[PDB]
């Protein structure tokens, strides 16, 4: 349960920060 | 074409510089490309209410993790002898010791003991289950939901109000003074009376039965009959139990005064009247300008008409009122000043006078609480004096304002200045003179050859509050006189009970201790004030750069001619405030968690003693309580303060690492950097790599600004890391 | 008693509309009512309210009824509330 | 670019011409002084902004104004 | 020496105004007929206070306590009246068309007809001042003495008792 | 010959003048039309560059 | 002022026997007769003095058995602060006037900045004692005390 969610909370820089490096050189 | 896309001059930027500067001027919209007066108030407006959205959210998730992973009940039960639950931890790197250490407050894994005070306020308001936090949380979760909807809502153009509505200052006052502050006391009040004191006394009323259960024996009639004592026969008596229908009155409303003996707290009949008392200055105060109706007043005019003749204040307040509508800095401004000032108001009464129960007994989190808000009112308050020179750069106008209170702060400017350099020359020249002073014998074996100036016109205050200690014989505590006698019973004889209370913080004693950190938090105040009216009164110029106008609140400097210019724009004279605030609310905060430890350990004698000189200072504070904290984590154990050791050590870290772009400064790195761009190009199996973005030394501005965060952040958790642990470790 | 109610509220319109009448108007016209820019409305589209503000009686509003009798209420309930 | 500015409350000492490393400024004929010359900044896409014009006028105050804008490769100072 | 505006022609004007508070003029007629009334009241007063504690009534304080603890013998009732009457006069009096009536409202308040008189009626008035600033003084002197809370009179008593009971004061 | 002496005192009244509201001494004025600022003056202090004359616009009052 | 007076203290007479007796451990090792000898019992009466002398003035001390000063005016204890403070502002201003006087005189003519770095002035003609009337500058104030050249 709350074992699933920290790391989607670690999933979600990755895929945010990917997003917004992409965002930030176009 | 690029970010930031409000800003096309940065996004043509080749360098990194525009990634950093793009994030840190997305929220100043009067600089953003083709900007309307238009586009900003409904960008402000919108973005009001993501913060509401935020806000509840916050709050939501606080009701949430309470609920599930919070025992509360347990809490309940027990509120003298049992930890508030914050929420679970789950980190794959602690290790066993970890976990073990971590396991409190009867929770089946390792979780964070709360220092937010949430148990007690939830208590005090008639919280008791889980069940009602979830409710809470739900409820909340919704309310962050249509804040959303109603900053979409307003974005679109069927729904989105003109300028001018924002400008009509009259009805907005009106309606915030009369509703948005007089209903919700008049709502609150009514929650007090029907859930609040039920659920103290011991009921349960909830949505399911509130619609049948009176909050009083006689019905609503006596109220609307006129006779209101009724509402104050029968209150709940001094040995009750909280939450124990045993010695519960019936009155809801009182004025006793003074606390509820067992929770140490303030009567809830007291609030439910309080609230409703205040509840009916707002609402007829909010009904003092005009609308749309033919009566009220114009702020305008009330301005205008308020011209002292004969000099000496010149043409009064003329025009300020359009000054002060058309620009919404000032506003802002005047708002943080407002605000920030209550903030202290709020730490302040809430230490001395506890609202929730069982509060009081918690002392890491009474600390921590006032710690808090002391912060949270400094940094506001540079915010007022930081919006302040903005208004006179970007929105003032001299013609217009010609001759009024406002222009002639700017006429006679060099004489504000001076002064409060004097004031802080002064409190500046004694405070640290009688303190080094006293360290000076103390060394040399003589305390008796001490400056020990008694407060003697503060114990002439509490005396007349109160106090029957010193011999004074002023009102509320003197032989004859309207005063007291005007008492009538009522909150008197409750109140001079709990003034004379040896206990609690109700008007500590003081003495020569507390004569000298209050000339130094004098001398922080002043100072502070000086350095930020300085940029204010400066900000469109001075003799060194009269056109400082030109140039905006924030720019590097003007050069190294005619002397030098250096941290010349008012911006840098906000940066160079931060600091002197972090210590005047540093010295403030050691103060009040100094007099306190000593005093929950019963021996205020130390602090009387220590306080006097700066090595009682430094050890008997700093050193003396540090020993437990320290040992979080040993090279022999590891205990459950081991996260307060770290977060001291981190603290210690970016506080240091502050001061490397406070001192050197951006040609020796620029130029440093300039040798890795020639390296990068001539290595091989590193060539087929490049930057899209041209590797640059941070800015004259950002390095003073990335400086001042960590300096801030390392400020704020090292003490933040010392206030709990300390106080945690000995409770 | 209700009584105490009606005597101030009735004294108050009293002087509202004979007693302290002149004195209220002739102030309003020398203050109101919003600037700008000047005399909002111009945006803001809100804005007067001439019909309930219109009275085919000798002067007073209805506004002036709701006005000048909630002072008085509040009075009766202060005296009312005060002597217990 | 940065933007630079002069004022009719020149001299024509040339000083802020000589001082500038990358040729953003130059002398005009005028008739508004006794030099009857005049500052000019028509090449400002090669200014890096560093004031050093600014420290050579004895103007009370700047006759030379450098209001610093733009970023741009070549105000940045960059070499690579 | 004498301010510009005290010419010497108004009633009462003896040239005091130190901190030059009746320089601007239409403010100067506001004061002088704000003095009158304040005179006015205060005149009508001390032999208020004086008479009463004369019969025997222990001073204008004691004669006040009543109310503390026919006809309408009731505070609540006296109130009432006092409060609606004295407002039906005054805003009222208003006015504000030749200075309050020059000041002088006379007519129905002179039926003795003293006005009517040219010299008589301005000499009546320095006359009127000069006692009613003696009054407004007395009233300060009573009310500071009464502060300690006896009686105007029996204050007189004590010291004609003796002159040998000293104020010292502050002094 | 235009409106100041050559050894009156004169007082600024430029605003961005290091001396604003002080005094100063003038060596002379030019006397030709074209001269937007003539009027030299001289001054007992410097201002931040160090430099004591400064010329200005016939708009001063003497003394 | 929960304060007892010095003399009727218990904390601040224990106090004295205290630091008297740490002195009195220290002259043990040395002998009578010898230097660091008197140093020690030189060092004992000061302290027995300085003891002696503040019970004598007053002076109300605390519970922590040292002496508190009282600067609310009382005329009981006025030698703590204000007998003191006229004292410092009198040589104060007698510093600040003389000063002033200085800088005034050397204006006129000469180069004035060589005055200040180098002062082969002495007192000018005769400069200090004038500060022995320096109050008498309340009668330069109605005059010309401040200079009028910005505001009032
Ligand atoms: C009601 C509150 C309020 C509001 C609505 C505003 C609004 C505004 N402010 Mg103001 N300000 C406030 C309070 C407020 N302020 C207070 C209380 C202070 C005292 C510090 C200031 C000090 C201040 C300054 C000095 C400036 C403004 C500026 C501005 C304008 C632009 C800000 C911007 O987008 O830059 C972007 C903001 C950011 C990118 C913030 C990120 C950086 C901070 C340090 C993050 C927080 C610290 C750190 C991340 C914490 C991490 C720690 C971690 C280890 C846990 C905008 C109108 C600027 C302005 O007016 O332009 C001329 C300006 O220069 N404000
Ligand atoms: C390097 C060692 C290390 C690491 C990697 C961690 C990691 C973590 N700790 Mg542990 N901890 C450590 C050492 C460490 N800790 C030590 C030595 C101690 C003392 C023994 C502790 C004591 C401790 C406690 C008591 C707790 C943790 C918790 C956590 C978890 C945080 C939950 C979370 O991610 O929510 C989200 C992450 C954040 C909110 C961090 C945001 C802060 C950033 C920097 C500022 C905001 C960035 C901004 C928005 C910019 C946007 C960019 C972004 C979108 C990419 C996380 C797994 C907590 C936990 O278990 O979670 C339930 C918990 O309660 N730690
Ligand atoms: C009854 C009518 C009414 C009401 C209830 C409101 C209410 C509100 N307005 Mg609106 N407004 C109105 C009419 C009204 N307005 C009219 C007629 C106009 C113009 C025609 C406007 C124009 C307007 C604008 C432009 C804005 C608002 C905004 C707001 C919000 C203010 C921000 C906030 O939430 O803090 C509310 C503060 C409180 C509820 C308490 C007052 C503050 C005290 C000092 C706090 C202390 C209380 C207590 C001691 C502490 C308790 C703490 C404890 C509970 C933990 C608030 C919801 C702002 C917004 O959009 O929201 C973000 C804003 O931008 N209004
Ligand atoms: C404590 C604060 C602090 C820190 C950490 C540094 C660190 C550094 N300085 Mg600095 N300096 C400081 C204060 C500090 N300085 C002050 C006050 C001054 C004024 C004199 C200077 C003046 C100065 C000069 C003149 C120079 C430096 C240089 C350097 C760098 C040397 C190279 C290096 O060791 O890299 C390694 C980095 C560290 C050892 C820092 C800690 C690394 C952490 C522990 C590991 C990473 C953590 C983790 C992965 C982050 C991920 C977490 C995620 C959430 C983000 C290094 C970054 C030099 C330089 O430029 O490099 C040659 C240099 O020329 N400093
Ligand atoms: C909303 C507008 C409003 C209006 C028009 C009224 C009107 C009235 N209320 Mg009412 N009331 C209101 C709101 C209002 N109320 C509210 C909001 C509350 C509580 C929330 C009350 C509570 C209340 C109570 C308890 C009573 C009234 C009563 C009355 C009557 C008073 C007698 C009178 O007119 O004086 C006289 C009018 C004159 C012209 C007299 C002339 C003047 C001479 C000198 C007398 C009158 C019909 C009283 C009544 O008798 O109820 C039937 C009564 O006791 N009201
Ligand atoms: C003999 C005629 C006479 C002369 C030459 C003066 C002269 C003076 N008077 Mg005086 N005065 C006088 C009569 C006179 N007064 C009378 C008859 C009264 C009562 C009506 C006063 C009440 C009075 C007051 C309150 C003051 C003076 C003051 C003064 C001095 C200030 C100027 C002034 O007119 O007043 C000046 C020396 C003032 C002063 O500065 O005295 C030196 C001031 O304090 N006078
Ligand atoms: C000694 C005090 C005193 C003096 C000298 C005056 C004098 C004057 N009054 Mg005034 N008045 C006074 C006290 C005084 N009043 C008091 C205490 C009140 C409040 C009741 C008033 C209320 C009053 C009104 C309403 C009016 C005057 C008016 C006048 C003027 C014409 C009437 C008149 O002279 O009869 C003076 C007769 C005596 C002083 C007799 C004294 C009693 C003995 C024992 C008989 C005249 C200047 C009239 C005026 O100016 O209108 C144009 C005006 O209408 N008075
Ligand atoms: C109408 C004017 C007036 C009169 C007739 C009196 C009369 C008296 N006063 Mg009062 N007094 C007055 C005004 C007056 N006072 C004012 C305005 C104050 C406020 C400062 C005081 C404060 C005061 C105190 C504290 C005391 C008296 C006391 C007395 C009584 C004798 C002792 C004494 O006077 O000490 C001297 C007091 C003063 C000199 C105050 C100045 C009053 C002025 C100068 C007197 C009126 C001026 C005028 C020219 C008088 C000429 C006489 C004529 C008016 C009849 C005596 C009945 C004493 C008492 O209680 O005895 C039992 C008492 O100790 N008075
Ligand atoms: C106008 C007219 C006209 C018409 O037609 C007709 C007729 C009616 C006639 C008329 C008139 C009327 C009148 C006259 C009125 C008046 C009043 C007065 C004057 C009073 C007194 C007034 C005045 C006064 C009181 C004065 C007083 C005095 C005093 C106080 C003093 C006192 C005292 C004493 C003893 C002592 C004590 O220890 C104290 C004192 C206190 C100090
Ligand atoms: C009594 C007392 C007290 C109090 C005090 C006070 C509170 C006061 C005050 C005060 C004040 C509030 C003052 C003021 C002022 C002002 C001004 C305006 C100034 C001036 C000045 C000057 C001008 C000077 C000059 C000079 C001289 C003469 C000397 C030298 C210097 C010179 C040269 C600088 C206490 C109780 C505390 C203590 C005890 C005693
Ligand atoms: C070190 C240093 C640099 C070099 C600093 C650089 C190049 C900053 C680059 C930092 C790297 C990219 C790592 C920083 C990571 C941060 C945690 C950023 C997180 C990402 C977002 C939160 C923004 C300067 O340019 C400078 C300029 C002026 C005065 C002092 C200094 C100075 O001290």
């Amino acid at each position: 349960p709350s074992l699933f969610v920290p790391l989607v909370g670690l999933l979600f820089p990755a895929v945010a920060m990917a997003s917004l490096f992409l965002h930030v050189e176009k | 074409l690029r970010i930031p896309r409000f800003s096309q001059g940065l996004a043509q930027d080749p360098t990194t510089r525009r990634i950093w500067f793009g994030i840190a001027t997305a929220h100043d919209f009067e600089s953003h490309d083709d900007i309307t007066e238009g586009r900003l108030y409904q960008n402000i407006f919108a973005s009001h209410f993501g913060q509401l959205a935020i806000i509840f959210l916050w709050t939501s998730g606080n009701l949430f993790h309470v609920a599930w992973q919070g025992n509360f009940e347990a809490w309940v039960q027990d509120p003298f002898h049992v930890r508030p639950i914050a929420h679970a931890i789950w980190d794959p790197h602690f290790g066993q010791p970890a976990v073990e250490a971590f396991t409190r407050g009867g929770a089946l894994g390792p979780v964070n003991n709360a220092y937010s005070g949430v148990y007690q306020w939830w208590y005090t308001i008639g919280l008791r289950t889980n069940e009602d936090l979830y409710t809470g949380a739900i409820f909340l979760l919704f309310l962050s939901f249509i804040s959303l909807l109603a900053g979409w809502l307003h974005l679109q153009p069927k729904w989105k109000p003109s300028v001018s509505w924002f400008k009509n200052a009259e009805s907005r006052l009106n309606h915030h003074l009369s509703g948005l502050f007089g209903v919700s006391s008049l709502a609150w009040a009514g929650h007090l009376v029907h859930v609040a004191i039920p659920g103290s006394r011991g009921e349960y009323v909830r949505w399911n039965n509130f619609l049948d259960v009176l909050p009083y024996p006689q019905g609503l009639g006596p109220l609307l009959t006129g006779q209101w004592n009724l509402y104050a026969q029968n209150p709940s008596s001094s040995n009750h139990l909280f939450g124990t229908t045993q010695g519960a009155g019936t009155a809801i409303l009182t004025i006793l005064g003074g606390f509820h003996p067992q929770t140490q707290s303030l009567w809830l009949t007291d609030m439910a009247h309080h609230h409703l008392a205040i509840a009916f200055l707002f609402l007829i105060g909010g009904l003092m300008y005009r609308t749309n109706f033919g009566i009220g007043h114009s702020i305008k005019y009330i301005l205008e008409a308020h011209i002292p003749p004969g000099g000496r204040l010149g043409r009064g307040h003329k025009g300020l009122y359009d000054t002060i509508n058309n620009s919404i800095h000032f506003q802002l401004g005047l708002a943080l000043a407002s605000l920030g000032v209550i903030t202290s108001l709020v730490a302040q009464h809430m230490y001395s006078l506890p609202a929730y129960a069982f509060i009081a007994q918690d002392f890491t989190t009474q600390a921590a609480l006032y710690t808090h808000h002391q912060y949270i009112a400094g940094f506001i308050m540079t915010g007022a004096f930081a919006h302040g020179p903005i208004f006179f750069i970007r929105d003032y106008n001299p013609e217009q304002n010609a001759d009024n209170v406002l222009a002639r702060m700017l006429e006679h400017k060099e004489a504000i200045i001076s002064h409060l350099s004097w004031a802080s020359l002064f409190l500046g020249f004694h405070t640290l003179g009688l303190y080094v002073h006293n360290d000076v014998m103390l060394a040399f074996g003589t305390p008796e050859k001490q400056i020990l100036i008694e407060p003697i016109f503060a114990q002439w205050i509490q005396s007349a509050h109160g106090k029957t200690s010193y011999g004074f014989d002023v009102l509320l505590s003197s032989t004859n006189s309207p005063a007291l006698n005007a008492g009538r019973s009522i909150w008197l004889p409750g109140w001079l009970n709990a003034i004379n209370e040896n206990s609690n913080s109700l008007f500590l004693t003081i003495g020569p201790g507390d004569f000298l950190v209050h000339h130094a938090i004098a001398l922080g105040l002043h100072t502070t004030t000086l350095i930020l009216v300085k940029g204010a009164l400066d900000a469109r110029g001075s003799k060194l750069m009269p056109d400082k106008k030109d140039f905006g609140y924030s720019f590097p400097c003007d050069g190294p001619g005619r002397g030098g210019t250096c941290d010349i724009s008012a911006w840098d004279d906000f940066y160079l405030a931060v600091f002197w605030m972090l210590n005047t609310i540093g010295w403030v905060t050691f103060y009040w968690h100094w007099k306190h430890i000593t005093l929950w350990q019963g021996n205020v004698s130390q602090f009387n003693e220590s306080s006097t000189y700066l090595m009682g200072w430094l050890r008997d504070y700093l050193w003396l309580n540090s020993s437990q904290l320290i040992n979080g984590y040993t090279p022999l154990v590891c205990n459950s303060l081991s996260v307060w050791a770290w977060m001291f050590l981190f603290g210690h870290l970016v506080w240091a690492t502050g001061f490397m772009f406070l001192i050197s400064w951006r040609g020796y790195w620029q130029e440093l950097i300039e040798t890795l761009a020639w390296a990068h190009e001539r290595t091989p199996l590193a060539n087929l790599i490049r930057w899209r973005d041209k590797p640059v030394a941070l800015s004259i501005v950002q390095a003073r600004l990335v400086g001042l965060v960590h300096f801030s952040v390392g400020y704020i958790f090292t003490y933040a890391a010392f206030l709990i642990a300390s106080t945690s470790g000995k409770f | 008693p209700s009584l105490v109610i009606s005597l101030s509220t009735g004294l108050s319109l009293f002087l509202g509309r004979f007693v302290f009448f002149n004195f209220q108007r002739e102030n309003v016209a020398k203050q109101v009512p919003e600037q700008n820019g000047k005399g909002t409305h111009f945006d803001a589209g809100d804005e007067r309210a001439k019909e309930y503000a219109g009275l085919l009686k000798s002067a007073a509003a209805i506004v002036d009824v709701l006005a000048w009798g909630s002072i008085g209420h509040i009075v009766a309930y202060y005296l009312a509330l005060t002597t217990s | 670019s940065h933007s630079v500015k002069i004022y009719d409350t020149c001299i024509g000492c040339t000083q802020c011409v000589r001082a500038c490393p990358t040729d953003v400024l130059e002398m005009i004929p005028w008739g508004g002084c006794k030099a009857k010359q005049i500052a000019s900044a028509p090449r400002t896409e090669d200014c890096v902004g560093c004031k050093r014009c600014e420290s050579a006028c004895p103007t009370d105050f700047l006759s030379v104004r450098v209001y610093l804008w733009h970023e741009t490769t070549r105000s940045m100072g960059l070499a690579y | 020496p004498r301010p510009s505006y005290l010419d010497g022609s108004a009633p009462g004007d003896f040239g005091f105004d130190p901190l030059r508070l009746g320089e601007v003029p239409e403010n100067l007629e506001r004061f002088k007929e704000s003095e009158l009334i304040h005179c006015r009241w205060a005149m009508l007063a001390v032999p208020g206070i004086l008479v009463p504690e004369a019969l025997g009534l222990g001073n204008w304080v004691k004669a006040q306590e009543w109310a503390a603890l026919v006809p309408w013998g009731t505070l609540p009732t006296i109130l009432v009246i006092e409060f609606l009457s004295i407002a039906f006069v005054e805003h009222q009096r208003s006015m504000e068309k030749d200075p309050e009536k020059k000041k002088y409202p006379g007519g129905a308040f002179d039926p003795l007809g003293y006005s009517k008189d040219p010299k008589k009626f301005h000499e009546y008035k320095i006359k009127e001042v000069k006692n009613g600033r003696l009054a407004l003084l007395a009233f300060v002197g009573i009310c500071v003495q009464q502060s300690a809370y006896p009686g105007t009179g029996p204050l007189e008593n004590l010291a004609t008792h003796l002159a040998d009971p000293w104020h010292n004061n502050i002094g | 010959p235009i409106g100041p002496k050559r050894g009156a005192k004169v007082k600024i009244l430029r605003q961005e003048s290091y001396w604003y509201k002080g005094t100063g001494s003038v060596v002379t004025v030019d006397q030709d039309p074209n001269t937007r600022y003539p009027v030299v003056v001289r001054f007992n202090k410097v201002n931040y560059a160090n430099v004591s004359t400064n010329n200005y616009a016939l708009d001063e009052v003497e003394e | 002022s929960g304060l007892t007076p010095c003399k009727e203290s218990k904390q601040f007479a224990k106090r004295e026997k205290q630091s008297i007796k740490k002195l009195e451990s220290s002259l043990k090792i040395y002998a009578a007769d010898s230097a660091p000898a008197l140093a020690i019992n030189a060092t004992i009466e000061k302290t027995k003095r300085r003891f002696d002398n503040y019970a004598k003035q007053g002076l109300l001390c605390g519970a922590d058995g040292l002496p508190h000063l009282i600067v609310s005016g009382d005329q009981r204890h006025w030698g703590e602060f204000i007998t003191p403070g006229i004292l410092f502002l009198y040589i104060a201003g007698w510093i600040g006037w003389v000063g002033r006087s200085y800088l005034i005189a050397i204006r006129d003519e000469k180069k004035p900045t060589q005055k200040e770095i180098i002062i082969d002035v002495p007192l000018a003609s005769r400069l200090v004692f004038r500060g022995f009337s320096w109050p008498i500058a309340a009668y330069r104030e109605l005059l010309n005390g401040e200079l009028v050249a910005k505001d009032v």
